[PDB]
């Protein structure tokens, strides 16, 4: 039928002050995400303002903003946006729009806004209570750390007392990340949250027992000829508790080693964000960066 | 077509083709003429009046 349009041109029906203009202009080569591909739409339908709820929970956010559709904003004109829909392993100019630094040949991932400093940013485009609110782009770690700190606030909610979860939730939510300081807002604990915590649950459990006994034995062992800062560190979080291996058998260890790496990818799954860009080049004012397009 | 505006789905082109069919209807009447008729064509305006 007809063909995914590649090119999109959104227009304000809103009526626009030279300030607003000027601000869009600023804007250009950032990302904007949709929710439907039309040759020509709506301003209404750009960003992700239209999703914000009285739910306001983070993790719905963060699974809403995954299945909307990522464009680059082409130059600006009166009353008028163009949005080009990138296209696999060819090279783009983006726009760092978020306070996070980034640096040469990491991956980045598009994420939810996080409130930072004096949270007085939003001078972007209110205008008839519409407001353009844009995600992050992020680095790999920043967003590993916000997802574990997700998880591990919602798997240690469950029969902890209410003022204990109420502390824990309050010294996991801040996060330093490459000598910047970020606060995850809203990290509400529902049915989103619940789901996750039931496929770690089940992961955690088949690696538990598929795990053989050499794995198990081996940090035991290390320790009893060891001796080191990692070791030391290490074994702390371990239960207090001659010899030969009781059984060997290669094939059955290799085939144990198989399955478990299965399950570790399963749990290792819902922590990890998909790469969108992998930059190699920096603006040195951190402002812009070169990158290829994946995903 | 008619050209529209934002965020409404844009008309394609369509192309239409279609078949008009004929019928059939014969007619008939007879008539018939005597043998009497037939030999008076058939030889000589001779004989009595």
């Amino acid at each position: 039928m007809a063909a995914m349009e590649a090119n999109i041109f959104c227009t304000f029906d809103h009526k626009l002050s030279i300030a607003d203009v000027g601000k869009l202009t600023k804007l250009v080569a950032a990302v904007v995400p949709i929710p439907q591909r039309l040759h020509l739409i709506k301003h209404y339908q750009l960003g992700l303002h239209q999703f914000v709820d009285h739910t306001r929970g983070y993790v719905r956010l963060r699974g809403l903003l995954r299945n909307m559709t990522l464009t680059l904003m082409r130059r600006v004109e009166g009353n008028q946006i163009l949005l080009h829909v990138p296209t696999h392993g060819l090279l783009y100019t983006v726009l760092n729009t978020g306070p996070v630094t980034w640096e040469k040949g990491d991956a980045l991932c598009v994420l939810p806004p996080l409130f930072h400093g004096p949270l007085a940013r939003e001078n972007l485009l209110t205008l008839g209570q519409w407001e353009l609110v844009l995600p992050w782009i992020v680095p790999m770690p920043l967003a590993l750390e916000i997802n574990q700190r997700l998880l591990i606030m919602g798997l240690f909610s469950l029969d902890r007392s209410y003022e204990e979860v109420k502390a824990a939730v309050q010294q996991l939510q801040t996060i330093t990340f490459r000598d910047a300081t970020f606060t995850i807002p809203d990290p509400v604990i529902d049915q989103h949250l619940l789901i996750d915590m039931k496929t770690a649950c089940l992961s955690m459990s088949m690696v538990a027992n598929l795990a053989s006994e050499l794995t198990m034995t081996y940090v035991r062992k290390l320790a009893l000829e060891d001796s080191s800062m990692l070791l030391v560190k290490c074994q702390e979080l371990l239960m207090r508790l001659p010899a030969r291996p009781q059984h060997v058998s290669p094939d059955d260890e290799i085939a144990r080693l198989s399955a478990l790496f299965v399950m570790l990818r399963q749990l290792d799954d819902l922590i990890r964000e998909q790469v969108v860009f992998t930059v190699c080049d920096v603006s040195p004012d951190n402002k812009s960066a070169t990158c290829i397009f994946k995903g | 077509r008619v050209a529209s505006g934002a965020g409404l789905p844009t008309s394609r082109q369509t192309t239409i083709m279609v078949t008009k069919y004929s019928e059939k209807s014969p007619i008939t009447i007879p008539f018939e003429l005597s043998a009497a008729c037939l030999t008076y064509l058939r030889e000589t305006f001779e004989g009595t009046i």
